[PDB]
């Protein structure tokens, strides 16, 4: 639900091209206070382990944008080539943040997040990745 | 010029089934091509 | 050198002359409205009513961005006609997704089933891989519907789409595909239904 | 040609085992 | 002026190449630039852009129905496109030198002059009989014989591809 | 010699038409002439005279099997004294032909 500002003077022809590359870090704003939060106690020993195996996918995102930054040095990165490099990242970062979205409309603790990862598990039966 | 007047009259007469004067004028066209080709060379 | 600026309208970026001799007009309008229809596209295929119509429009993702992976790929800088005439036998295709969709719609099969009836209408041209890889994506998830009373026999609704919906205990009622498999679907499920209650 | 083999040939193998 | 009239036997009308829907395209009338004998030279130039306009007004309309005119216009594009390619490559000869005249650019289209007028009546034939169905196939067969090599080689394109559909539908029942 | 060049250039293109019936004629068994071009219409070019005995009898023979290239050859011809003992080449593969037809 994170909302973002580019710039008054740009080029219109970058800015649509921006809010086409944010959807990646708004759908990242609100894994990474998932972990933070559903690691409490409090929350059962299910909510735990649905935030652990959620953290090696981060770990996997951050390793993504160090090896952009590196060849980011020789020049060979220009926009419309980022574009494309991020899609495995605008898929997966956009999954989690719809279980750690609808884990926490309704409070689900134990089973009944159990239960939400085998129905929304279903709806992919012809995605296959 | 005359003789490649008449000749170009000729060919205009026939694109605007025989299948002898239009096989007998392309094997003409084809020579003006070619021929114009030497003309035009000397225009540069 | 004006290369840049027309081949960043294909990609949906304003750019100083487009906004939002002297027969270059005339010539730039045939590239312009071009980029039209890519820009109604993404505003019409945006989103992630109806199941059907969203993997049908996950499917149209699968080809813009080949159609942005082919821009940007080829020309650094070429000559201004080349990029017309290189952009026609693939140009006039993306019109043509124009007259598909809107830029009402069907869902459900009755999608499903209209989408058919545009392949063996224009089969054998060159718009025959790019539709049926449409189909093959746009009949996914209600495989999977067809999937359930056929192994499992737990029949899955969302809004409808499925053709069938739910003593006597058989009242689901029933009423293009073959319809020499259609009403065996339909009991081929009631009797697995039927023998998970003995 | 639109032969619709890939759905009935996994299907029909299926059907008359059950019934 | 050279890169305009490029655009003008593209399909791109101006104020200099006047465009009128019952002749076709033209030159307005004189200009003091230029010289008054090339006012000929290039209404006999024009006389292949007519053909290319009028060639891809019909495609795109697409008129009468059936997949064998589908396919006849599918395949009227591929035979069309020697033209447009042999038209870009006019510009990157004239970006090289600027000593080259109108005379070369005359030169250039040659073939394109002797073809599109023989390919032109086939279109003539279709849009003023209502040649419906297979019967296509051999309207364009029986001009399939003609003399001319270029002609002789572009309709056997075009019966090449028209058969496809043929193949397609023959194979499907069989 | 560059004139003799160009009439024979220009003869060759110039005889196709014939070339292309009387070999449709022969192999596919059946005369096909549209205008009544040929001189056969079912006064002579003396070019093939001296071999046109063996065109009819070849051609109306063929027409009766039924019931129960030759353009490219030339041109190679060409490849490996003009005209009069050149052109008493051609008929080789004119004539063989005949004698399967006939055999």
């Amino acid at each position: 639900s994170r909302t973002f500002l580019v710039d008054p003077n740009l080029d219109l022809s970058i800015r649509e091209l921006v809010h086409r590359i944010l959807p990646v870090a708004a759908s990242y704003s609100a894994v990474t206070r998932f972990i933070e939060e559903k690691s409490s106690f409090e929350y059962g020993q299910v909510n735990h382990a649905l935030a652990a195996a959620m953290r090696t996918l981060v770990k996997e995102h951050l390793i993504l944008v160090s090896q952009l930054e590196q060849l980011h040095r020789q020049g060979l990165l220009s926009l419309q080539k980022l574009w494309f490099y991020i899609q495995p990242a605008m898929r997966t970062m956009d999954i989690l943040a719809s279980l750690a979205t609808s884990v926490d409309k309704g409070e689900c603790l134990g089973g009944s997040t159990l239960s939400l990862l085998h129905d929304r598990s279903f709806s992919y039966t012809g995605d296959s990745q | 010029g005359q003789v490649v007047f008449r000749l170009q009259e000729f060919i205009d007469e026939v694109m605007g089934p025989f299948r002898t004067y239009q096989a007998f004028m392309w094997a003409l066209y084809k020579y003006f091509i070619s021929f114009k080709e030497e003309l035009a060379e000397i225009e540069k | 050198e004006l290369v840049k600026d027309v081949l960043n309208v294909l990609i949906g970026v304003v750019s100083a002359t487009f906004s939002l001799p002297e027969s270059i007009s005339s010539l730039l309008s045939e590239v312009a409205e071009y980029g039209t229809c890519y820009t109604r596209l993404s505003h019409f295929s945006l989103q992630p009513k109806g199941l059907v119509f969203q993997a049908f429009t996950s499917g149209l993702r699968r080809y813009l961005q080949y159609y942005r992976a082919c821009v940007l790929s080829t020309p650094p800088t070429l000559s201004l006609l080349t990029i017309g005439f290189l952009f026609k036998k693939l140009g006039r295709q993306l019109r043509y997704l124009a007259e598909l969709c809107g830029v009402a719609f069907p869902t459900g099969v009755k999608l499903l089933s209209y989408l058919y009836q545009e392949a063996l209408h224009n089969c054998s041209n060159e718009h025959y891989p790019v539709l049926l890889s449409l189909l093959k994506t746009s009949c996914e998830p209600y495989t999977r519907f067809i999937h359930d009373w056929v192994y499992s026999g737990v029949f899955r609704d969302a809004y409808g789409e499925f053709m069938i919906q739910v003593k006597l205990y058989w009242t689901h009622g029933y009423v293009v595909f073959l319809k020499h498999i259609a009403h065996d679907i339909y009991v081929c499920g009631k009797t697995i239904n039927l023998l998970k209650l003995c | 040609v639109l032969m619709k083999r890939s759905i009935t040939a996994p299907l029909a193998a299926h059907i008359s085992l059950v019934n | 002026m050279i890169h305009e009239l490029l655009l003008a036997l593209s399909g791109y009308p101006g104020s200099i190449f006047t465009w009128n829907k019952r002749s076709g395209l033209q030159v307005s009338q004189d200009f003091p630039f230029l010289h008054p004998s090339e006012t000929s030279v290039l209404n006999r130039l024009c006389r292949l852009g007519t053909d290319y306009i009028r060639f891809t007004e019909f495609i795109e309309q697409y008129t009468l129905h059936g997949i064998y005119l589908r396919a006849f216009c599918t395949g009227l594009d591929s035979v069309l496109q020697p033209y447009r390619q042999a038209l870009l490559d006019l510009e990157q000869e004239f970006l090289g030198d600027p000593h080259l005249s109108i005379s070369h650019v005359n030169y250039f289209l040659d073939q394109f002059q002797l073809l599109f007028p023989s390919v032109m009546v086939v279109v003539e034939q279709i849009k003023s009989q209502k040649i419906h169905g297979c019967q296509i196939l051999e309207t364009v067969y029986k001009h399939s014989c003609g003399g001319l090599p270029p002609v002789r080689s572009a309709l056997e394109k075009i019966l090449a591809v028209c058969h496809g559909v043929m193949y397609k539908q023959l194979s499907a029942w069989m | 010699e560059q004139t003799v060049s160009l009439l024979f250039s220009l003869w060759v293109e110039t005889v196709r038409p014939y070339l292309q019936t009387v070999d449709e004629w022969i192999v596919h068994g059946h005369l096909w002439d549209g205008a009544r071009e040929f001189i056969i219409q079912r006064t002579m070019v003396s070019f093939l005279k001296p071999v046109l005995k063996q065109i009819i009898m070849a051609g109306k023979s063929m027409q009766l099997l039924k019931n129960l290239e030759l353009d490219d050859v030339h041109d190679p011809l060409l490849a490996i004294t003009f005209e009069l003992t050149l052109r008493s080449c051609l008929y080789p593969h004119i004539d063989k032909q005949y004698l399967d037809c006939c055999g």
